[PDB]
């Protein structure tokens, strides 16, 4: 849903 | 524009109320007013408001300029509810903020959610309800403030979007509707309200 770098 | 209905004096009571410059009182539940119901009210207006300011820098967020959802480079959204996906699927900006938008309409159009009868309580889900629907929302502020602020600002629209955010940002606060780690994209500005 939501990834991060 | 729309003329001239609890819930609509409950938004044109939300709207006036903030005049007052001081978002944080008037973001409460007034007396003796339902939670859900206030609650309710005010995400459709977020989601209005969030759709217009949208709507003013269309024309910069493409399938070119964004490849991906994007705050910053360090936060990515994948699309996913799931109903009619399940698992979060890879999709530019405009293509996913149209699927939230589609979404979160979808479910304003459910009355099982938000009951346009007077008399007929919101469900008991309902609160969880309200937060996935704002929590998203919000990536729609977070992907406008870190890509297209200059066209927001080029158009004259920088107080407008400003302003709501700010208000979406205290009223969020007030009622619990979303976590730390959801708003970090946003974390210096929501530090400086
Ligand atoms: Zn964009």
């Amino acid at each position: 849903t939501m990834i991060e770098p | 524009p729309k003329k001239n209905s609890h819930q609509y004096e409950l938004l044109k009571h939300a709207e006036a109320t903030l005049g007052s410059g001081n978002l944080r009182q008037a973001v409460m539940l007034p007396e003796g007013e339902d939670l859900n119901e206030w609650i309710a009210v005010n995400t459709v207006d977020f989601f209005n408001q969030i759709n217009m300011l949208y709507g003013t820098i269309t024309e910069f967020c493409t399938e070119a300029s964004c490849p991906v959802m994007s705050a910053g480079p360090r936060y990515e959204y994948h699309w996913a509810d799931g109903t009619n996906i399940k698992k979060p699927i890879k999709c530019s900006a405009p293509k996913y903020i149209d699927y939230l938008m589609t979404w979160v309409q979808d479910q304003l159009d459910d009355e099982t959610l938000f009951p346009s009868k007077i008399g007929v309580p919101f469900p008991k889900n309902f609160m969880s309800v309200a937060k996935t629907i704002l929590k998203r929302l919000f990536r729609v502020y977070a992907h406008i403030y870190h890509q297209h602020f200059d066209s927001v600002m080029q158009l004259q629209e920088e107080a407008h979007l400003n302003t709501s955010f700010k208000h979406f940002i205290f009223f969020v606060q007030e009622f619990n509707l979303i976590d730390r780690r959801e708003l970090a994209p946003l974390q210096e500005l929501i530090e400086k309200l």
